[PDB]
RNA sequence: UUGACCUCAAAUCAGGUAGGACUACGCGCUGAACAAUAAGCGCAGGAAAAGAAAAUAACCAUGAUUCCCUCAGUAACGGAGUGAAGCGGGAAAAGCUCAAAUUUGAAAUCUGGCAACAUUUCUUUUGUUGUCCGAGUUGUAAUUUCAAGAAGCUGCUUUGAGUGUAGACGAUCGGUCUAAGUUCCUUGGAACAGGACGUCAGAGAGGGUGAGAACCCCGUCUUUGGUCGAUUGGAUAUGCCAUAUAAAGCGCUUUCGAAGAGUCGAGUUGUUUGCAGCUCUAAAUGGGUGGUAUCAUCUAAAGCUAAAUAUUGGCGAGAGACCGAUAGCGAACAAGUAGAGUGAUCGAAAGAUGAAAAGAACUUUGAAAAGAGAGUUAAAUAGUACGUGAAAUUGCUGAAAGGGAAGCAUUGGAAAUCAGUCUUACCUGGGUGAGAUCAGUAGUCUCUCGAGACUAUGCA
RNA sequence: UUUCAAUGGCCCGUCUUGAAACACGGACCAAGGAGUCUAGCAUCUAUGCGAGUGUUUGGGUGAUGAAAACCCAUCCGCGAAGUGGGAACGCCCUUGUGGCGUGCACCAGAGCAUAGCUGUUGGGACCCGAAAGAUGGUGAGAACCAUCUAGUAGCUGGUUCCUGCCGAAGUUUCCGGAUAGCAGAAACUCAGAUCAGUUUUAUGAGUAUGUAAAAUGAGAGUU
RNA sequence: UUGAGAAGCUCAGACGAGUAGGCAGGCGUGGAGGUUUGUGACGAAGCCUUGGGCGUGAGCCUGGGUCGAACAGCCUCUAGUGCAGAUCUUGGUGGAAGUAGC
RNA sequence: GCGAAACCACAGCCUGGGGAACGGGCCAGG
RNA sequence: AAACUUUCAGCAACGGAUCUCUUGGCUCUCGCAUCGAUGAAGAACGCAGCGAAAUGCGAUACGUAAUGUGAAUUGAAUCAUCGAAUCUUUGAACGCACUGCGCCUUAAGGCAUGCCUGUUUGAGUGUCAU
């Protein structure tokens, strides 16, 4: 339970604030868990995703399907991945969104504010 | 509802949000560095002053205590004088020896004098002696501040000291 | 209630008949004593073991009622602790039941802050808190309450006696000044005996089938007679 | 025009809280002054003894407390009151002794210039 | 002629300030109908107002104000109705500043300019020191406010409007720190469901995610706290300065002790005792108000003042036995909007495809709108006229009945259609094997000798 | 279920008046739509305590949800200071007798608090239906707008599920009512007793009428 | 003889119109506390139906169809709780009528 | 070609009677 | 018969009830104190994305700087924080009319009214001194 008053439970304004968060927020909002490998090598057991992460989808009909994150789409919680696609009528491929929390990542995507942000979260490079 | 409120929602601008909203959470102690060491953040006021061996009102109290377990002539009053009391707690008698301490400490209250009132007070001793006072304050040309004989007498007992 | 500028009750977007208002009557007295019978009565409840039958506790393997364990208790830090206590005496059943009752709310409720439903578990009562509240707090259905403050919508939920309460050693041995007895005030109640019955054994059968009664009755009729 | 209620446990919340202030604010010391004991002025309560409001300026003088002193160890002072009877005074009286022997005053730093 | 002073001026002189808006809660001046109300007008703040007795009382007396409870629906007014207050119980408590007496051995006082020196929520803010001018003797400081006090005398106790440094304790603001399944089987478009085996819980609040997720994600608990930014509170400790030839409290008196006027009050008119106009107009142990029907109490015509209290507005926050799109704000969306009126003003209707647009490519008919073949989807009985899709009403098809009170009720026929009711078991005999709750049987476990559960071995 | 045959069968709601009739309302369907909340007073019932009773103005307290629950210092409100006869004993074959009588009627406190019900008085007060009037504005005497204001209809219209049980009066008397009376609830006592839209016996008075005490039926009287 | 929801079981007799009015027992709706170790994507709620059943009735249970995410029984609490009417309110739709007419 | 509105409890052949219109709605007939 | 009329059923329309939902309302409670001549509230006109009958912004026109977060929108940001800059014409609205018409000084600086303190320049048959 809950015991702060800072904190709301009221499904009115926890509803408003994850439909209508800044991109800021949505950044976080949408995290993914790291692979068991990166989760014992990284100390972390999640993390934002981010562009040219390599992941595997976990559920959904596109289990097991591998690729880069090719872009995020805050504006719909949304993750694209490549080759993960659905074929239209006349024969475009259209990209099939996938949410973050679906996702677990396997390769990172390193920079050095990455790796800063991975021993700020006690994590070991 | 209102036209101001109304307003702010149609915005795409974040809200001033302020998050002070945290109700049972009891003031900490600044002032004393005894009461703040000793002090329990969980207990109420009157449970701390109690634990502390102090009154938090030395008058009654408007409504019934907590118990928590179950206990098992005019002359002779403006004269009389009561030698304090104890202190019953561990709390107290650092209050009580820190007061005691500084007191001691901060007890210098003999004033010396200085080059003039030095110099005053020699010139009325060398001439009118030393035990008549009320001489030297009627005296015009030596005692031209017109000092009074409790001031020479003051004057004379600083100089001792 | 309704806002005042709110609006005939019948024309549409009109003003409803009777607006609710806020000087209702929310909060009604009850006699001090009343509470305290209650509680009384709601503590005597919680001993019996077909009350808490009953009532939905799942005590069919508790070793005895009343239950009361040791203060060791008290000093629980964490929820492993207090699971292993809850099975080892077997009330763990009773927190199976709540975890296997939690449904979505039936109607607007759960649109209200009202998501979840569930059962009540054991009433964990203690003496001195040095662990035991936050041990026992995130097992669904148990509460813990203090045996100086023992409340009436937690000893009978739903209006509905014999909760099913975990003592520990003290304030299983502080339950006689909290209440006293007939004869003798209680030490936190200033000027409270508990109530007196209007029968002295209850057992009414054991007065009816009694030698002093049956040996001066005439003999009795038939059952359900011939026609 | 209808005053409800619904406050009443937040105004009694705000007044313990404001108690808990005001002794965080002064620690070791009471958070109420010390009130003389008094007759109310009427043949149906003369019988009671209640609180006033503060020690008149012949109780303190025989206490051996200064009207300019009082104030500032919490002896509260009515100037207004008067004690028309000896037993009001003793009465009085022995409450601000009793006052002053639970009493620990702190010292206060001051001031020596270094010359005369 | 010049100078001092006064008066009237002027200046795009320098430096300031006022207006307007919002008014839920203040306080005023008003003011109808029916209430000391609405409306009108004026003025504020985070509170306002009130406030340290020209107050009560008749007691063993109380002791500024405000608010709550009570007094009390009482006294009183006028039967109805209007309707207090003293006491009492609580919340909070804090007290003071002037006018009126010569600093007269010394205008001791203050604004401004200029020049330096500091200081900052701050290059934005505040001062300090020096000098000159001005204000001011038609009175600026110190001193005094009746609770007293002044002046002397007296021997006890006292003392910083200073500026640094360090640490601690607080408050505020912004970063940072965070436990555990997405394992197996089944259903499904999707697992967040069901079943199995687990894990974490100071975290089983809530929300998100393709269906009911503590362990997928954000969070939640720890946190009534660790760790860093920066701001500032009151203190503590310790330096450096300290204009003390000074300033206070308490003793004493062969010495003094000022106290608010077109105001109180009296008469007469209104409003409501108050207030105001008008005519007149005071006093010094006087004056006010009470109990006497002399006593008691107070000390007006000058001023300030935190807290307890109020709060439909504003800046935020947490809730709910509330409403659930004809409801709840007029407004869940475009909402004081579209629209209406010369204008004052008035003022709506209107929410939902799907998990994903995957929003129907392509072929074909048509001038087009569209249609038809197809195609997507788990579903198009979800195609944007989009969740579900009631009734009234409409069209087509099928069947039946027809000539005017009609529908309807009762009883059956015909036609159409529907419902459930089944023989199957029981008893008995033998044969064949089987096994235990049977052993002229051996062990273990859990309860209270024997009671359950099993493990071997034999099948009389 | 549709239809047929035989038999029957008017359109509801309101108002009216003797019931009507008549006049009102009703094109259809969906949704909405009317005795509510609160402050007093009285009654009854339940519950707690009981010569007492009432925690919630307020204080304490509540470590996890803290507007709850729990505890109560000083006040205060209200309150207070001869017979008959139920039941029981002992005798009498039983009736009945004898001793002992509560409550009440004839000749040693009972209250306070809460809850529910019902009635009633106020608040918009079951809903709806006529214009007031006043205040402040707009436009050009009059008009128009917005608030007081839920200012109103002695009345008009409407007022939402079921079954069961009881059941009137529809009028004497004074005079909008006090009544009475009719119909129920409560508190009783009472067959070793009474009651009656009834008939009698005979004589009293004038076949009728009345009388006290027989027949028939019913247990009755009450406050 | 088991027939003690003593609030149960059982035996007997009589009676049955009903306005105003009075008094009992029930049915249904929104929300709340408790409970059913309750129902639900292997299909909740709603809706449709000449399917079936239960109750004197208010009503309730159920089959099939449709549908797509929640919902109910019991004990208690609560109330903005039940419609055919109000020349009722809002919305939708009829006959008049393809008429009067342009 | 375009296109209303009022109105609407509901049906609708007559002679007699149904006492309160009875009538259109009942009864007896054509 | 057929038509029409009527009834029933199926399908198709019409309609938008019911159910479920809900970034909304309503109600209660809690903390806080902050508009303006240094130009407010309000109005108008522009800007760029747009669907505006919405939002943000002001010619530095979705804002620029700074502190961040760290890779999007759909040193990035239609992001957060926020102490620096900018903020069109109006409006208490202020040079006069209400965009014109002006004045003075050096396109810029300015140029409202009342009042308070001071400064400076004057006048007076004001009173006095020489």
């Amino acid at each position: 339970m809950k015991f702060s008053r800072d904190v709301t439970s009221s499904r009115r304004k926890q509803r408003k604030a994850h439909f209508g968060a800044p991109s800021s927020v949505r950044r976080v909002l949408m995290s993914a868990p790291l692979s068991k490998e990166l989760r014992e090598q990284y100390k972390i057991r999640s993390l934002p995703v981010r562009r040219d992460d390599q992941i595997t989808v976990i559920r959904g009909s596109n289990k097991g399907r591998e690729g880069k994150i090719t872009s995020v789409y805050r504006k719909k919680f949304l993750l694209l991945i490549e080759r993960v696609t659905r074929e239209k009528a006349n024969g475009a491929s259209a990209p099939v969104g996938i949410d973050a929390s679906k996702v677990v990542i396997t390769k990172l995507h390193l920079d050095k504010d990455r790796k800063d942000l991975i021993v700020r979260k006690g994590g070991k490079v | 509802a209102n036209p101001r409120q109304r307003n702010k929602q149609r915005s795409g601008k974040p809200r001033l949000t302020r998050r002070n909203a945290n109700k049972k959470a009891k003031a900490k102690i600044y002032g004393n560095f005894v009461i703040q060491q000793n002090w329990d953040k969980h207990a109420t006021l009157r449970q701390n002053y109690a634990r502390l061996g102090l009154l938090a009102t030395p008058n009654y109290v408007t409504g019934g205590v907590e118990k928590l377990y179950p206990d098992p002539t005019l002359d002779d009053v403006l004269d009389k004088e009561i030698s304090i009391a104890p202190a019953k707690t561990e709390v107290v008698r650092q209050l009580e020896e820190e007061a005691v301490k500084k007191a001691a400490r901060q007890s210098n209250k003999m004033l010396p004098l200085s080059a003039f009132e030095h110099a005053y007070i020699q010139r009325l001793i060398n001439k009118y002696g030393t035990e008549d006072f009320e001489s030297m304050a009627k005296d015009v040309k030596l005692n031209s501040k017109l000092f009074n004989g409790s001031k020479l007498k003051n004057l004379y007992i600083r100089m001792k000291a | 209630a309704v806002s005042e500028k709110a609006g005939g009750n019948m024309c549409r977007s009109g003003r409803m008949f009777a607006p609710t208002k806020t000087w209702r009557k929310w909060h009604v007295k009850v006699n001090q004593n009343e509470k305290r019978y209650a509680i009384a009565s709601a503590v005597a409840a919680s001993g019996v073991p077909s009350l808490l039958l009953a009532r939905g506790h799942r005590i069919e393997e508790i070793p005895e009622v009343p239950l009361v364990v040791d203060d060791a208790v008290q000093s629980f830090q964490k929820t492993k602790e207090a699971v292993a206590l809850l099975k080892e005496i077997k009330a763990y059943r009773d927190v199976i039941k709540v975890a296997n009752s939690r449904k979505l709310r039936a109607g607007k409720g759960k649109l209200r802050n009202r998501r979840h439903v569930q059962r009540r578990g054991p009433l964990v009562v203690f003496n001195e808190d040095t662990g035991i509240v936050k041990a026992f707090r995130n097992i669904p259905g148990v509460e813990i309450v203090n045996v100086r403050r023992l409340n009436l919508l937690q000893l009978a939920p739903g209006g509905h006696l014999g909760r099913f309460v975990i003592w520990t050693k003290s304030a299983f041995g502080l339950l006689d000044s909290v209440f006293g007895s007939t004869t003798e005030v209680a030490q936190l109640k200033k000027n409270y005996f508990l109530p007196e019955n209007i029968i002295s054994n209850a057992d009414v059968t054991r007065l009816i089938n009694s030698d002093e009664i049956q040996s001066i009755v005439k003999a009795a009729g038939p059952s359900r007679v011939k026609r | 025009y209808v005053k409800t209620w619904f406050n009443q446990p937040g105004r009694k919340l705000r007044r313990r809280q404001a108690r808990q202030t005001k002794a965080a604010k002064i620690a070791p010391r009471p958070v109420e002054a010390i009130r003389p004991a008094v007759k109310p002025p009427t043949i149906r309560y003369n019988m009671k003894v209640r609180a006033g409001r503060g020690f008149t300026l012949e109780e303190l003088k025989a206490a051996g407390v200064s009207r300019r002193v009082a104030s500032t160890i919490g002896i509260p002072v009515d100037h207004r009151r008067r004690n028309r009877s000896e037993e009001s005074l003793q009465r009085n009286v022995e409450r601000i002794k009793v006052y002053l022997a639970h009493l620990i005053v702190f010292p206060r730093k001051a001031g020596q210039p270094k010359k005369g």
